């Protein structure tokens, strides 16, 4: 036997007792009303006690945030020199506000959302020296805080690599610094394979991050990652080193 | 052009069809006026009202209909009315006697409308906010029928006394045959009949209006107040703005008349005039075409 | 399954029916309808600055303008069908899922689609019975008794008998039954069968009679199922009436799905009882009762008429609500439909302590179970429509109150002077001053101490001063306040004739 779930559907259209709130960052069919990649965000009140009860935002990528919470309205943003890449939106919480990290096709935008009044300095525009030479892929923000913010970016082509951006919002109106992370996997447990093949400028290496996820237990700051050669990797944010690896069973997880 | 008379008390206006006389519902009761064709200037088709007399009841008349039983002798008018009173009573007046229908048997809500018809006997139909339609047969027999929602209007099939129409506030129009099975047909301010009942109208307060030539049951045509039927012409249709005084004649959109507030209005027995009651005045308007 | 047809006239003409069937499907967004309007016209972003009702009018007017009695009806139906298909086609691009996120503040999994948001719910008993098949209903392993009659196999046989008789009715036939069932509130079962059932049933009537006769005690069985379907120990009570505390929009859509499935099942029960009552069979007539003390299908039928009434009321409440041109229940002013407004009046959350249920084990799901309750658990409390309609009236929702006026008069046991006093106020607000008087004259408010209705306060302020002539004194003042000066005076005279209070 098996039980059936049922779903409840709500249309992402304007609330018939509210309206919108529009923003442009900087000088500007199926596209118009059908998203390419959205996500939800939850700024939980165990970490973010100042948001009591925490706001549940919906983000759809022209970039629409709807409060799907037990609270209020929506906001929208227009993004110069389109579009927001799939997975290019990331969210984490400051002790008094919610921050959106957005990549377009090769610009980094840092948007603080004034959620107490938008549903009832907001944007800083950054160009990152890694981006002119390498394509962006996935992002994970380690932290977004009131006066700071730190984020992890993976690149797929012409070669794989992992970038840390560190931002000071309130120092000199948003200067930025880089840290290059070598993915320094000295050993791996279990199986073992290594084959780094290169020919054309269009290539992906073995150590390309396929997927990654951030983690916070008390003072333990860690990032988990999966490589193209199927390595499960444990990256310490603090030391910027790979503390542990395991090599998986081989199979083909490319578009074959 | 028009003929105008001031009036002390005013409510509903009916014209005598079941013959050149007019009844003004009022707070005290009903004033009877006479339509006189004469004009002393020898210009004809100028029509005056003579206020013959005020009938007294002591209660407000909301709705009134004449009976065919009315006659005129050598000066004395023998007149019979089916009336609606403020205390939710339907009465039959002869000032010799007054029939009362009230009590448990009567309506316990506002009575929106009443109509009279002639079989081998006489029938009074009435509809109320109590959610009932009642038939009164003239030995006294009564019937009480449930409506789905409050009955705003009721009218008997012209040339066919057994069938009637009820308009419920919800918008259901029902076709009732008292003699046969009660709910013969249904359709989804007032509804009324037209012609020899060859047509059915249905009028809403948002001003949408349906025309049925009683294929499927779908309305043949529809346009855009409360409908008041031209007695002779099926296609000529009258509407008004109660709260101004814009009166529209529809069959394009003509606005023929603009008077103050308009209480109630009706067509002359042969169609040439419209009688209009305003707050302070009663009026004959001639319309041609 | 969605079905569509012509209309004789009960659920109006096709234009109105297609307009509701286009605005109401849960596979609908505004942007897809607006894009479809562009195909039958031109335009683009200018349709965004239109009100929802103006958008309904532009769609309806656009379809009517193109079409130039039977061919006119057929061509008009086809244009609406083409428009419905085009709206759905643009919309199904949105049905693509993009991601799935769990939220720990809520007990919610959230599905992200390309322009629709979804959440997962467990199915109710009503949803499980509505969907096919009969075998899958019987495959549910018996936990409250053994593999046996009280499980119940005999009950599950009866609910599928109900559903088969209901599957016979067309949409035209179903609409005439709706017109009848609210009006129905005489010896109704005999007449209701003759017009509605007898014409539209084959001689499957013999097959229905035989199967009902074979089953032992079928009245007890389907009465116990009704109790399980209107089932929303101490633990059960705790899991029942959950604790009194976007959320509205979400459960409005759930209450519509649950109301529609129940609305069929409550009708289906009535249809089978109507079918049983006009059978010339002694054995089946005897199976429709406990003999002495006598309890027939007549007591059961009354509860079904009441459940149908409350559910059909809630189904109507989906469509409408008019705006003007945080503690104080701020949703009330800002809601977009009456079912959402009805939802929010019933607000719940499991986590807060309940003053009147201190032993309860500690909002979306909780609130559904409680809205479903208030329709189903009746005792001493006031009529549900009357309480909700008063809340609407208090928030100045006169058109919505006017729409539901007919429902304030229903079955005689549920009809009270407070309901009639509300009819009278609604008629005053909507300018129907004559009908307002008729209701005020027939019904008396001699309910001086009823804390529940904010509407009674104006009567009660004088009842604290004075005694029963105060009803006419109140209505006298109310009609002064709306400027109806013939009717005011009569009540002042009634108030003296019914009679420090004299001086006042």
């Amino acid at each position: 036997l098996e039980r059936s779930y049922m779903e409840l559907i709500g249309a992402e259209r304007e609330t018939s007792r509210r309206n919108f709130r529009d923003l442009s960052l900087r000088p500007d069919g199926g596209p118009k009303y059908a998203d390419c990649a959205g996500g939800y965000c939850y700024s939980e009140s165990s970490s973010l006690l100042s948001a009591t009860r925490n706001r549940f935002l919906h983000w759809t990528s022209v970039e629409i945030s709807l409060d799907i919470n037990l609270v209020n309205n929506a906001v929208r943003l227009r993004i110069l020199n389109c579009s927001i890449l799939p997975g290019g939106v990331h969210i984490c919480e400051t002790p008094n506000n919610i921050v959106v990290l957005i990549l377009t096709n090769q610009t980094v935008h840092r948007l603080i959302l004034p959620h107490p009044s938008r549903m009832y300095d907001p944007s800083n525009t950054y160009v990152i020296p890694a981006i002119p030479g390498r394509a962006p892929n996935t992002t994970a923000s380690t932290a977004w805080l009131s006066s700071d913010g730190e984020a992890l970016f993976a690149l797929p082509s012409i070669s794989g690599g992992i970038l840390v951006i560190k931002m000071p919002p309130h120092d000199m109106e948003g200067l930025v610094t880089i840290a290059e992370l070598k993915q320094s996997s000295v050993m791996q447990r279990l199986l073992t394979g290594w084959m780094p093949s290169s020919i054309r400028g269009d290539q992906g290496p073995a150590h390309l991050p396929v997927s990654l996820a951030v983690h916070t237990l008390d003072h333990d700051s860690y990032l988990f990652a999966l490589c193209q050669d199927h390595k499960l990797r444990m990256w310490s944010y603090k030391d910027q080193m790979c503390l542990m690896v395991a090599d998986m069973l081989e199979y083909v997880p490319v578009s074959k | 052009a028009t003929y105008t008379v001031d009036c002390e008390d005013y409510v509903h206006v009916v014209e005598f069809n079941p013959g050149s006389l007019l009844a003004y519902g009022g707070i005290s009761y009903v004033v009877i006026a006479s339509c006189r064709f004469q004009e002393e200037d020898s210009t004809v088709e100028g029509i005056e009202f003579k206020t013959l007399k005020t009938f007294h009841h002591g209660e407000r008349v909301v709705a009134i209909a004449w009976s065919p039983e009315t006659r005129c002798d050598a000066l004395l008018p023998l007149l019979r009315f089916a009336t609606a009173a403020g205390d939710k009573k339907i009465r039959i007046f002869t000032f010799q006697d007054k029939n009362e229908y009230k009590v448990i048997e009567g309506h316990s809500g506002y009575i929106n409308d009443l109509v009279f018809c002639s079989p081998e006997g006489t029938d009074i139909a009435s509809v109320g906010d109590d959610h009932t339609c009642r038939i009164w047969d003239l030995g006294k027999q009564i019937a009480m029928f449930i409506l789905r929602s409050p009955g705003m209007s009721v009218a008997w099939h012209p040339e066919g006394a057994f069938k009637l129409m009820v308009a419920e506030k919800t918008g259901t129009i029902r076709f009732y045959d008292l003699t046969t099975h009660q709910a013969i047909l249904s359709l989804e301010m007032s509804a009324d009949w037209c012609v020899r009942n060859t047509l059915r109208i249905g009028a809403v307060a948002g001003n949408d209006w349906i025309i049925w030539e009683m294929q499927d049951n779908k309305p043949a045509h529809a346009d855009r107040r409360m409908f008041r039927w031209s007695k002779c012409n099926e296609n000529v249709f009258a509407t008004t703005g109660y709260p101004k005084s814009q009166i529209a004649i529809h069959h394009p959109q003509p606005i023929l008349i603009g008077t103050p507030v308009g209480s109630g209005l009706s067509w002359h027995r042969r169609l040439p005039l419209c009688v209009v009651g305003g707050y302070r005045k009663l009026f004959f308007w001639l319309t041609e075409m | 399954l969605p079905e569509d047809d012509l209309a004789i006239s009960d659920e109006q003409e096709p234009q109105e029916a297609y307009l509701e069937c286009l605005f109401a499907p849960g596979r609908f967004t505004i942007a897809a309808v607006q894009k479809a309007i562009q195909i039958l016209r031109k335009g683009s972003g200018r349709v965004l600055d239109l009100s929802w009702e103006e958008l309904r009018k532009d769609v309806t007017l656009t379809v009517e303008n193109e079409i130039q009695q039977e061919e006119f009806r057929q061509i008009n139906i086809e244009n609406w069908c083409k428009f419905y298909t085009c709206c759905l086609q643009y919309q199904e691009t949105l049905s693509r899922p993009l991601a799935l996120l769990v939220h720990p503040d809520t007990n919610m999994v959230c599905l992200l689609r390309k322009g629709f948001l979804s959440f997962l719910a467990p199915c109710s008993l009503v949803e499980h019975l509505y969907l096919v098949p009969a075998e899958h209903l019987l495959t549910v392993d018996e936990s409250v008794i053994s593999d046996d009659i009280d499980a119940a196999s005999d009950i599950v046989n009866l609910i599928q008998c109900l559903r088969m008789i209901a599957d016979y009715i067309s949409e035209d036939m179903a609409y005439l039954m709706e017109s009848a069932c609210c009006h129905l509130q005489e010896r109704v079962a005999e007449q209701i069968l003759e017009d509605l059932i007898a014409n539209d049933i084959d001689n499957i009537m013999e097959n229905i009679q035989n199967k009902l006769q074979d089953t032992r005690n079928p009245i007890r069985a389907i009465g116990f199922l009704l109790q399980n379907m209107d089932y929303e120990m101490e633990q059960p009570q705790p899991n029942t009436r959950l604790n009194l505390s976007t959320a509205s929009s979400v459960v409005c859509q759930a209450i519509c799905k649950i109301s529609a499935t129940r609305f069929l099942i409550c009708r289906d029960l009535l249809i089978l009882q109507h079918l049983l009552l006009r059978l010339g069979d002694m054995a089946l007539i005897g199976a429709g009762q406990l003999l002495h003390s006598q309890q027939e299908l007549i007591p059961r039928a009354a509860q079904l008429l009441l459940s149908y009434y409350m559910i059909r009321w809630g189904s109507q409440c989906l469509a409408c609500a008019v705006p003007v041109d945080v503690e104080k229940r701020r949703y009330t002013s800002g809601i977009q439909t009456i079912v959402e407004l009805f939802f929010e009046d019933v607000a719940r959350k499991h986590f807060p302590h309940v003053f009147i249920q201190s032993g309860a084990s500690q909002n979306w799901s909780d609130l559904i179970k409680r809205i479903t309750n208030y329709l189903l658990q009746l005792l001493w409390p006031s009529n549900p429509n009357f309480q909700f309609a008063e809340c609407l009236m208090r928030n100045c929702q006169y058109t919505q109150l006017q729409e539901y006026v007919r429902l304030l008069l229903p079955w005689c046991q549920v009809n009270v002077g407070s309901c009639h006093f509300m009819l009278a106020q609604c008629y005053l607000v909507a300018g129907e001053g004559h009908k307002a008087l008729d209701c005020f004259s027939q019904a008396a408010s001699e309910v001086e101490r009823e804390d529940f209705l904010e509407k009674l306060i104006r009567v009660e302020e004088g009842e604290s001063v004075s005694p029963r002539l105060q009803y006419y004194n109140r209505v006298l003042r109310l009609l002064e306040d709306v400027g109806l000066p013939e009717l005011v005076i009569q009540l002042a005279t009634i108030a003296i004739g019914e009679a420090r209070s004299q001086a006042a």
